[PDB]
């Protein structure tokens, strides 16, 4: 459950 | 914190060989939808960081495709598969997945160009520096490699110690090459009591020690 | 496409302001980095986008004194730095992911930031072309720019119109604790009587400017 940004990829 | 450990410290490669970089988290960094969130970048000397790879293996534009990126998790593994020049630098790891974001130390790599021995020149003291009281002399060697090098200062034929500092600079970009200052610095009464100021360098491109040297006003 | 702006003592306070074009602002997570000189990157804080709460996150070393904000009207990140620390020193970037990512690139110019308590403006003296600094038809030449504090001199050459061959060394930190460097570029033994080598040495800390043309032996 990281706060990583779950909208990071480009692809 | 992530702590991020990458592996070698030092990179020495000959131009045309592979390298590979080891990035190493104490936490996966793989995602709930799969992708792990670990960039890779190279900051070439006096530049900002570029990114080589993002997400784990995904070449970002304007890479050549002699990088790729490998792993997953707590692993990771840049590799070139043929070194250039222009790939000398220093590669940092980045992991994304929880803040505080987090770098690795930093992986310097070095290119192992063929032998060049230095250009030696030297410079006395300018007239403006001696009326105020203080003489600096300048040894010069310019655009050589390896970077090991010894550079002596002998005054009337004797080796000084304590009054000099040196500084290198960081391998270039084009030429692969270092360059390096060494400065001898005196009081006007103290340097006024010789004659000969020489610098003698030491290195694997020169069969013998060079000597360069300058008769005090001449 | 970014472009960092407004980057100054220990306690006070500093706004930098990051303008961001090529992409859509309003949907960018966006990260202030720093990077001391002689040391790695180092993560400052983030600000998520507005649609997605607009939260911030901040490093421990930083946290209680920066405030991270965003104008969505004007695409533009800010990072207010308050109670400044000699150790804040660096150049800060802007960066973000996907938008990144998708783009390529570096993290731009980024910005220096230089915390200043103690000053002392350089000397700078003519290293001076002759036959001891000439080689293969090729002269050495340079200035020394000696006891100056804090880091960093700037060196330019002919106002920035020669950039071919120089070597700015980094600095020393001589026995007095001032800092001393050497800017060198090499040039035609030929050229030394009919062009002019001029260094311009700017010290920002102490908002000084110095010119010196080197004239040969």
């Amino acid at each position: 459950n990281p706060n990583a940004n779950p909208n990071a990829n480009p692809n | 914190d992530i702590v991020m450990t990458q592996s070698p410290l030092s990179l020495p490669v000959t131009p045309g060989e592979p390298a590979s970089i080891s990035c190493r988290s104490r936490q996966s960094l793989l995602y709930s939808n799969g992708d792990n969130y670990l960039d890779w970048y190279l900051q070439k000397p006096g530049q900002s960081p570029q990114l080589l790879i993002y997400l784990g293996s995904n070449r970002a534009p304007g890479v050549p495709d002699r990088f790729s990126g490998s792993g997953s998790g707590t692993d990771f593994t840049l590799k070139i598969s043929r070194v250039e020049a222009e790939d000398v630098g220093v590669y940092y790891c980045m992991q994304t997945l929880q803040t505080p974001h987090t770098f690795g130390q930093g992986t310097k790599l070095e290119i192992k160009r063929t032998v060049a021995a230095p250009s030696v020149f030297i410079f006395p003291p300018s007239d403006e520096q001696l009326k105020s009281g203080t003489a600096s002399v300048v040894c010069l060697l310019n655009n050589f490699y390896p970077r090991e090098a010894k550079v002596q200062w002998k005054v009337d034929n004797a080796l000084q110690s304590g009054n000099s500092q040196e500084s290198v600079t960081e391998q270039d970009s084009k030429d692969s090459t270092y360059s390096l200052s060494s400065t001898l610095t005196l009081s006007k009464a103290d340097y006024e009591k010789h004659k000969v100021y020489a610098c003698e360098v030491t290195h694997q491109g020169l069969s013998s020690p060079v000597t360069k040297s300058f008769n005090r006003g001449e | 496409q970014l472009v960092k702006s407004g980057g100054v003592k220990p306690g006070g306070s500093l706004r930098l302001s990051c303008a961001v074009s090529g992409f859509t602002f309003t949907d960018a997570w966006m990260s202030w980095v720093r990077q001391a000189p002689g040391k790695g990157p180092e993560w400052v804080g983030r600000i998520k986008s507005n649609p997605d709460g607009g939260t911030t996150d901040y490093a421990a070393p930083v946290r209680g004194r920066f405030t991270i904000s965003r104008d969505d009207s004007k695409n533009t990140l800010y990072l207010q730095m308050n109670n400044l620390k000699t150790e804040d020193t660096a150049v800060y970037y802007c960066i973000t992911d996907r938008d990144f990512y998708r783009s390529g690139g570096s993290w731009g110019q980024g910005t220096l930031v230089t915390v200043v308590s103690r000053r002392l403006p350089p000397s700078v003296f003519p290293l001076a072309p002759s036959s001891k600094s000439t080689s293969g038809g090729t002269a050495a030449l340079g200035c020394l720019v000696k006891d100056y504090f804090p880091e960093p001199v700037t060196v330019s050459w002919n106002s920035g119109a020669l950039t071919s061959g120089v070597h700015t060394f980094p600095a020393v930190l001589q026995s007095s604790g001032l800092y001393s460097l050497s800017s060198v570029v090499t040039v035609p033994s030929s050229s030394l009587g009919t062009q002019t080598y001029i260094c311009n040495v700017n010290h920002k800390p102490s908002n000084t400017k110095v010119d010196k043309k080197v004239e040969p032996k």
